[PDB]
């Protein structure tokens, strides 16, 4: 009943794929070996949303883990939570992507390419009822982008009807690690405004912003910033694994929160987000929880929803919570902040409430805001890309691949449209 | 007296219906079991059995699993007959289309089959009861699916709805203008008549009489409970001057399109809070007649009542009664439509009002139910339009509902046929 | 009440046939070991003996031992006599000239000489019980030999024969079409009624209302033993208005090649789900007449009913029955042929139907079988007619028939006599 | 009742042969003296279909083991389960075969062939019915192919009408053990195809490819491919030895799986097979066993079933199996690759269940199917036939031992037709 199949592509993509089949196993109970531990009945009830299961109560998660090169991988399967996934599933390569779009994409990720489907039919036919797919990758790198726009696009070629949402890390505004991030980042987005129904834009600056700022905890970046982004996306499939007042869904959001095809691209936020120290000076109702996430100091994209409007918002709000107390607060919201929100869409907010609360919690809850304070990111990336492509400064690495000119030109002249397209809707009504 | 069938459709019906059975199961005295302890008046609403468990007499059908498994696994699965809990694989997405065009009717075919084989194993039927929310996909796309079919195989019987309208402020969704549009056009030729009520009413009614900060929808549905149980009093207890299930759409609905009645409820007192009142009949009665106590958020005192019908319940002095309506008759604040002189209905049932065990509402001894008509609530549905105008202006979600085998023009047709009705409730309060 | 023999042929008559006498030792309190524990009903089944220890009036015959050796070493192994179960020394491969020509007439002479000992030691003999599949070398090809031979030594007597019909779409073979079209060629003439069934049918319902997701041939075969208890419990049992064997050919056969009434039966309840149903005599008899409900995967409402054979049992008040009845043929979707006003024949016996010990089916207090006979058979013949066109077009499997001393021109004759058939169906639907 | 006689010929015959009686007595409890230690019934039931008996439990399986050299033989003899067979059985040369078809089929098999028939009639008299014989030989060699070819066509002069079902190692599509393996394979198709009712095509490249693949483990070649092979066969044969709920027989299959005379060379595959390691994270039900029978991943021939469209197909399950999943399935697989069916046969599906599993296994089944892909491995035979052929490349050798070169013509224009009429069934009705 509406099964989910989870894609991770890139170095970035299986960390936090990684990261994020640990939260769920804690969630659900289930033992690093798969076996089942819970309390809860609710938890086995719909198990199978994303575990399968095979006998004496070994649960097997269908995540496909694609790479072009084993390194990555390999730590997963050392990992200790890296005996669970099936090992039909990892689809290794043996000459990883150097970050050029090309490789990833025409020369390897097509040899490649091929041998994935086979792994995602198979857990696509193993499901009475698949809802969609699930795709994390980053689009700075070659791999995540390359092959990660390859094969959501051959994805949507037999699934054309199936939901694909996509939790995809951003360049960042001003730091980098790495030197061509426009042309993979622009390519990429000029691939997935066709495909992608919905897509979740975040980014390391803004969520670093979140550890020292919010939290107090300086030490870690990729062990903690995977774990906030595993907690957001596992509150938008909350809704299809336990019950709640008002049950949402992949579809349900993608309705909501996007109003015209090509204007899906999001930004997530999650709360509460307080340090351990500091926690017991703070009071968890429903109030404050919902203040934080319409300030820029929670938002882990990089763009402040400040400089533009919101033209649709959804809070999928968790545990027991007062329904009138999540209502009277969004209507708040909305009056107080008039003109952060579009006059010609009447209602911009989107609710649901689930009973169970994330585990070490009694009271959570995930943003997804459209923004058009988005095109902001897109408009930057255009900046770069035309500085650099004006004086061809690193395309004989990306023609020598089977590439064209031609389509780095097509790629900026569909981004361009992208940002005039959200342009427009800055003015008022009449 | 003879039966009538509960349908409950999407996650408002299904959600709704449990609040709803819960009252029926006290007020007879059945066990959550379905068996009943070791008499005539509930076979309106329950199928007699060999054994001693009834059956309840209504179906369910949500096109998501999630809803009705609740039931299914709850301590009322030994309730329900197994097939009457109808459940698709996947949800509409609050969608107008799928609901209506694309999945609603790969399940509706499953639907009419239990409803016709519940509906001939009763001698006489009054008609259906529909419970259901203009803001879904299931609630109002597959809504308008059974009012239709349920119009041609059983036409000439009886099609009561129970409806979550549209709040005018608050709203947990963002199509709500176009899906609550699309249903009102296909559901008014399909129906008698329409029981709206509001979430932001009854929050407001339980944040200022019950005394309650944090109400939940577990909350409002019992209260909504209160307003049903008091409705079909009338076709299970002994009562004088009873109220058939065919008599409200005769009162209440002078003209096809106008059949859109507010529904309201008193007394809502808290336990304790009910100590320091004496709860006569016309304070009751006077209750109803104020916009503070509405379950739609809106202002009688805007328009002009139409017709009301008045079921009280419990130990009533109808005397009292006559003498209570007699005084609102002569208020210039209320007022009536010129060409109405005869308003009312009275309606008395000698059954006082049962309290679910934990719940927040007093032990009433007494208690009234209004459903006027008034033709304040075309501001409703004028503010309505206005926001649907203003998204379907810019052509802001088309592409969802066409790509889910939607004609455009269906947009086009759905606000000019709202614009009628508000041209209709115009020329209805004045006089010519 | 006089005997009757009952023929088990081929792999599915044998495995069938150890259904059918699981239940009639249930329902005669006979011990699987043959001793009766410490009446006048089972002597048309079971032969009585100076003992206690009654044995079973049927012959058991298949051309491969394995079947009938798990037979032989069950734990019914007693209750059979060691020559009834007749087994050859190789199979028939699924080959109709095998079974029919060469091998079958090799061991066809000592069936008839335990047919003879076993007809010739009952007073009368109402007929014959024939379980075969159409689907096999032995279930058609030896079949065609004992209905043959069954026709000179025993001509004017009873046939009646319960058969695996070729399912629509499911297929345990390659050459059902071939096997399956030969035998009707030959078995039209030298039969008076077929019980056809089909797998597909009876695994939907299975999973449909049984409500069980992992059937098997033992749980199939126990629910087709209840058809055969019920149609043959007049003959056992008292009761009211008790249908003889030879009634069902005169009622259910218009015309000489029309004798090919699907079977159906009903209430088909588990027995948790059976709690929560009232099971009246008219729900019983509505569940027959509806598509999802039927052993024959055809559609009754593409076609038209023609004749009705209704053998209710248990508690019945024919009151009920009547009214039932009369009801179903005011409904314009049911629909019977113009020239049969009179289209039903009504049978009651005063004995619920028993349960298996670990059965899946519940212990109704009541029951009804129906044997309609309906023109939309004729698309089942149709579609099989088009699959052997496809094959015998290309002469693609002829060489392995040809092999076993069979005619080329039989599969010219096949077609031709069941194009006949299909015409012969096509008037009948019509009035003249 | 069904006596079946197993006849075992050439190196690779003896060794397939000698695990195939290890896999039979490990079935039936048959300790490798003959001495029965079983714990079922059944397995005495229908003993006699392979094993003959001798006063005191000692149980003889009638097998005929040929050579053209004491080599091989003396290897089973000396083998821990050489002891069961009978002495007498062993039939023995002293000048084997060089690999050249005229010697193994003119020459030196004439003279041994006489001595052999001497020992199949002992044990076909034996036999209160005998439904067929059945034969494991090699393609490529001599012995397998001259001899082989040589006795197939003798017992089948004088039991025209009993069954003879060969399983043959066909050459690989491009590795090869032996330089004249064109010249034997042809000479050798030419002679089945007139004799043989049933030959089950398989390969040794194919069946590496199931080692590694599917399995992990990369040892072995010849004693656990020659195991894989043992199974497929001993699952061909179950219905005859144990209860089942649609009992099947080598006439069932032949008339289900032969159309026409001539086109009787199928291609098996056998299910689960699953690595040790991996097996845990896997489910054992009907659905998924299905799915791998019909992937080329899984097929014991070389050549792929999607360049072609099969013609008739054959399963036989085993196990305590529900009927209803074991048809569902069925029709799903026709449904969804409907273009790999022949339009002009409305069915290619035959089922058959037995109750009693393979030894360690609660669930298994054996395909057997006809394609017409098989014709390009005739016709890859004939390519190179012609090319050495077309030079007289080794004719000398051949000639010399008994032989004609018109002989080659008509192996060469016999083999061409052969491949012609599988072509003829690429196109749809009408
Ligand atoms: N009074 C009351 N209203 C409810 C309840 N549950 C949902 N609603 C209302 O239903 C409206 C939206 O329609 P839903 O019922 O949630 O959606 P649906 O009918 O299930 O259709 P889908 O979108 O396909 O799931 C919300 O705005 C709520 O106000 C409830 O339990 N009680
Ligand atoms: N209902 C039911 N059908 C069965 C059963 N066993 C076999 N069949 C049907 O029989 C059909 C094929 O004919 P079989 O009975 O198997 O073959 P046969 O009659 O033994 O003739 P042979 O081929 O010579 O063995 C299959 O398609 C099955 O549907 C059974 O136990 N119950
Ligand atoms: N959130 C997060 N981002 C990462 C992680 N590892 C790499 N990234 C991001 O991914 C980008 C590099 O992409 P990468 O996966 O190495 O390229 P590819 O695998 O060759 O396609 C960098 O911009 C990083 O910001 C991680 O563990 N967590
Ligand atoms: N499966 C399998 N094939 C074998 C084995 N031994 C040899 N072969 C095959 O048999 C062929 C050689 O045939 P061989 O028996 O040596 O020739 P002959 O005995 O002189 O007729 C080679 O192509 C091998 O692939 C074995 O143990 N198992
Ligand atoms: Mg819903
Ligand atoms: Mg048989």
């Amino acid at each position: 009943m509406r099964e989910i199949v989870h894609l991770q592509a890139g170095q970035c993509g299986n960390q936090i794929g990684a990261k994020f089949w640990e939260v769920i196993s804690d969630e659900h109970g289930i033992d690093p070996t798969g076996t089942y531990h819970g309390d809860s009945d609710l938890q086995l009830e719909r198990i199978n949303v994303y575990y399968n299961e095979a006998t004496g109560g070994k649960y097997v998660p269908r995540a496909v883990l694609v790479d072009l090169e084993p390194g990555t991988m390999d730590s997963v399967r050392s990992g200790p939570f890296g005996q669970i996934f099936r090992p039909d599933n990892f689809v290794f390569g043996q000459s990883g992507a150097g970050n050029n779009w090309a490789k990833g994409h025409y020369t390897e990720g097509a040899e490649l390419v091929d041998s994935v489907l086979d792994v995602v039919r198979k857990e696509a036919e193993s499901c009475d009822c698949l809802q969609g797919f699930q795709l994390t990758h980053s689009l700075g790198g070659g791999t995540g982008s390359g092959m990660g726009t390859l094969l959501i696009s051959k994805i949507r070629e037999e699934y054309p009807d199936r939901i694909m949402n996509t939790f995809s890390v951003v360049p960042s505004p001003k730091v980098s690690d790495t030197v061509v991030e426009p042309y993979n980042a622009t390519l990429s987005v000029h691939q997935l405004v066709e495909n992608t129904d919905e897509t979740y834009c975040i980014d390391n600056e803004a969520l670093y912003d979140i550890c020292f700022r919010t939290l107090k905890l300086t030490t870690p970046t990729y062990g903690d910033l995977n774990h906030l982004v595993s907690a957001t996306m596992s509150g938008v499939t909350t809704c299809l694994r336990f019950p709640g007042q008002l049950n949402a869904d992949l579809r349900k959001l993608a309705v909501n929160m996007v109003p015209f095809p090509r204007l899906h691209f999001f930004m997530p936020g999650f709360a509460p987000l307080t340090s351990r120290g500091s926690q017991q000076y703070r009071a968890l109702t429903v109030p404050e929880l919902t203040q934080q996430m319409f300030d820029a100091k929670n938002m882990m994209a990089a763009c402040d929803p400040r400089h533009g409007r919101y033209l649709t918002v959804a809070a999928v709000f968790r545990g027991r919570m007062s329904m009138k107390e999540v209502d009277e607060q969004m209507l708040n919201v909305q009056n107080k902040n008039s003109s952060y929100f579009v006059e010609w869409i009447p209602n911009n907010v989107k609710t649901a409430v689930c009973d169970i609360p994330p585990r070490g919690l009694k009271m959570s809850a995930t943003f997804i805001g459209n923004s058009t304070a988005i095109q902001e990111l897109f408009k930057r990336i255009s900046e770069q890309f035309t500085a650099m492509f004006r004086r061809k400064a690193f395309l004989h690495w990306y023609t020598g691949e089977g590439m064209d000119e031609m389509e780095f030109t097509e790629a900026e002249s569909n981004m361009n449209d992208l940002v005039s397209e959200y342009q427009q809707y800055q003015d008022a009504t009449a | 007296m003879r039966e009538c069938i509960s349908i409950h459709i999407g996650q408002a019906g299904v959600q709704m219906g449990n609040a709803c059975w819960e009252l029926y199961c006290l007020e007879h005295g059945i066990q959550q079991d379905g068996i009943i302890p070791d008499d005539s008046s509930f076979g309106t609403f329950f199928s007699e059995t060999g054994s001693g468990k009834h059956v309840p007499r209504a179906v369910f059908v949500d096109l998501e699993q999630t809803v009705i498994g609740e039931i299914r696994t709850g301590h009322y699965r030994s309730l329900f007959h197994p097939e009457q809990l109808i459940t698709g694989k996947e949800d509409a997405a609050n969608n107008y289309a799928r609901g209506h065009y694309t999945i609603g009717k790969e399940i509706v075919d499953s639907v009419l089959d239990r409803v016709r084989k519940m509906a001939d194993q009763c001698s006489g039927l009054q008609g259906f009861l529909i419970f259901h929310s203009f803001g879904g996909g299931t609630g109002s796309g597959f809504t308008s699916l059974l009012m239709e079919r349920l119009s041609v195989d059983y036409g000439k019987k009886s099609k009561l709805e129970f409806s979550v309208y549209p709040a005018p402020q608050i709203s947990t969704a963002v199509v709500e203008p176009y899906n609550s549009i699309l249903t009102t056009h296909t559901t008014l030729e399909h129906s008698d008549c329409a029981f709206m009520v509001d979430n932001e009413a009854i929050y407001d009614i339980c944040n200022r009489n019950l005394d309650i900060e944090r109400p939940t929808y577990t909350n409002l549905n019992r209260l909504i409970g209160q307003i049903v149980s008091s409705i079909t009093a009338s076709l299970r207890f002994d009562g004088a001057l009873n109220v058939d299930l065919t008599e409200f759409q005769t009162n209440l609905v002078p003209y096809p399109r106008i059949h859109f009645p507010l529904v309201t409820y008193s007394p809502i007192i808290s336990a304790e809070k009910a100590y320091h009142e004496q709860l006569s009949v016309p304070e009751i009665t006077n209750a109803c007649f104020e916009y503070s106590n509405q379950m739609v958020k809106c202002d009688p005192r805007r328009g002009k009542y139409m017709a009301c019908c008045l079921l009280y319940r419990g130990d009533v002095v109808p005397k009292d009664v006559n003498a209570a309506i007699a005084a609102i008759k002569t208020r210039r604040s209320i007022q009536f439509v010129d060409w109405c002189p005869t308003g009312f209905k009275v309606g008395i049932n000698y059954q006082p009002p049962t309290v679910v065990p934990g719940g927040d509402l007093a032990k009433v001894q007494r208690a009234v139910c209004m459903l006027s008509n008034t033709t304040a609530i075309a501001e409703a549905w004028a503010r309505l339009d206005h926001k649907f105008d203003l998204m379907y202006s810019k052509r802001a979600f088309v592409h969802w509902y066409v790509g889910e085998g939607m004609e455009e023009g269906e947009f086009s047709e759905a606000r000019e046929d709202m614009a009628a009705l508000e041209k209709d409730y115009e020329e209805v309060g004045t006089e010519s």
